[PDB]
């Protein structure tokens, strides 16, 4: 089979500049390439065919480059909207095989989460189990930080993570934070604390709620 | 225009036959082949076969043995049957239609059938209101909670709020069991007038909740 | 790098 290598990994980039991706192939395959983008949840989306052809419905700012084994997909100026994965295809040489994709990443401005706390439904409790949630929404970059603490007691392993990608329209991430305890724990303590660090924040945020009130 | 809707995701025990429908319209089985590609965390984007206008199939190498794609031209169906899956047979699969007839640019794909191998028993999820208790602007979501296998579906209002909604990727509890929440941001001022529901939809257990969530 | 079942999206 041809095997397809595609650089970088990653790719990080501010909207209005330019970006190109690499596709390369283990023999060559002439023009015989296509270009595909994947956002979340979705199936594949064609964006050039035969290494340089237009698709339709396709912007103009998507174009392609190459033959032989050397292939460059090229964004001229880059949207928000082109946040996604991004593959391309060989087919001179049966079977079709995809290369293992690229990932595009967009920079903007620093913007600090907004911080909201939710203690476990009356609903969840007659089940025995506490879900207590903290979502950051809305923040740019990536990397934060959320401490839990009960009634002063440090949280450790009894929490779980969820990063969603980056919006669309705003490059921004949100995040939830969950922890985790029985109904019997949950009961025993009254303070519950959820605490962000970020860099778009000048001290760490602290939402917090007494069970009950 | 031209579509291809497959059937819904779930569960396939160890050893045992997976079996997927693509049903096509905007176009005639018989002036177009349709193709299966499935995308795995191992393997990436996979290539696994093609049924022509005229019947002819062609599989991929490694699937020679254990696959079957056959259609019924008149109801536009086209079906997918793999035998023997094993963990790593785990994935989305495709059905796709080329832009030519004799073609292999895919420009219309399924809307993908997400696939998993395993012993465990599928179950529902409940769903647990996580209330709105700043600037004008109020929080609120849906727990999804101690499901299996995935996927889930959430939306908001029945489609009509999608604005402010994130929906957070499964996370993959201890026990075995999935969990998300999808949360939105409103204004505050309209939790009097407006109602909130998130629309749940887990299709392996036929379990389809809506959920009014209000503060508490 | 590899592809998640849950999102989609290439992951490490």
């Amino acid at each position: 089979d041809i095997l397809l290598t595609q650089s970088p990994v990653i790719l990080s980039v501010s909207p209005g500049e330019r970006v190109s991706f690499s596709c390369r192939a283990s023999q060559s395959i002439g023009t015989n390439i296509h270009w595909y983008q994947q956002r979340t949840n979705g199936s594949p989306r064609l964006l050039i065919k035969y290494a340089s052809e237009s698709i339709s419905g396709i912007p103009s700012r998507f174009s392609g480059s190459g033959s032989g084994t050397d292939f460059t997909l090229s964004i001229n100026s880059v949207e928000s909207e082109d946040i996604a994965d991004y593959y391309c295809q060989q087919n001179n040489n049966w079977p079709t095989t995809f290369g293992a994709g690229t990932k595009l990443e967009l920079k903007r401005t620093v913007a600090a989460p907004s911080v909201f706390i939710f203690p476990p439904s009356d609903e969840q409790l007659k089940s025995g189990t506490a879900s207590v949630v903290c979502l950051l929404n809305n923040f740019y970059p990536r990397e934060a930080k959320v401490q839990w603490k009960v009634d002063n007691a440090l949280q450790s392993g009894n929490s779980q993570e969820s990063v969603t990608e980056q919006d669309s329209k705003d490059s921004t991430y949100s995040l939830s934070s969950t922890l985790t305890l029985s109904k019997a724990d949950y009961e025993k303590h009254k303070v519950y604390a959820c605490e962000v660090t970020h860099q778009g924040l000048s001290s760490p945020v602290t939402k917090s709620f007494n069970r009950g009130a | 225009q031209v579509q291809l809707k497959q059937s819904g995701p779930g569960l396939v025990q160890p050893s045992q036959s997976l079996s997927i429908t693509c049903t096509v319209s905007g176009f005639s089985l018989t002036n177009y082949g349709v193709h299966w590609v499935r995308q795995s965390p191992g393997k990436g984007l996979e290539w696994l076969g093609v049924i022509w206008s005229g019947g002819n199939t062609d599989y991929n190498t490694p699937f020679t043995s254990r696959l079957s794609i056959n259609k019924d031209n008149s109801k536009s169906q086209v079906f997918f049957k793999m035998n023997s899956l094993q963990s790593n047979d785990t994935a989305i699969y495709y059905c796709a239609r080329a832009l030519t007839y004799y073609d292999y640019e895919f420009a219309y794909w399924g809307q993908g059938t997400l696939v998993t191998v395993s012993a465990a028993s599928t179950k529902g999820p409940s769903v647990f209101p996580l209330a709105p208790s700043s600037g004008g602007t109020a929080a609120l979501g849906c727990l999804v909670k101690d499901y299996f296998p995935e996927p889930v579906t959430v939306s908001w209002n029945s489609g009509a709020l999608t604005s402010g909604v994130h929906t957070f990727p499964a996370v993959l509890q201890s026990s075995g069991l999935y969990s998300l929440s999808s949360v939105v941001t409103v204004p505050s001022s309209s939790l009097g007038t407006q109602t909130y529901i998130c629309n749940v939809n887990h299709k392996p257990s036929n379990t389809k909740v809506d959920k009014r969530v209000e503060p508490k | 790098g590899q592809f998640d079942l849950s999102t989609r999206r290439l992951k490490g």
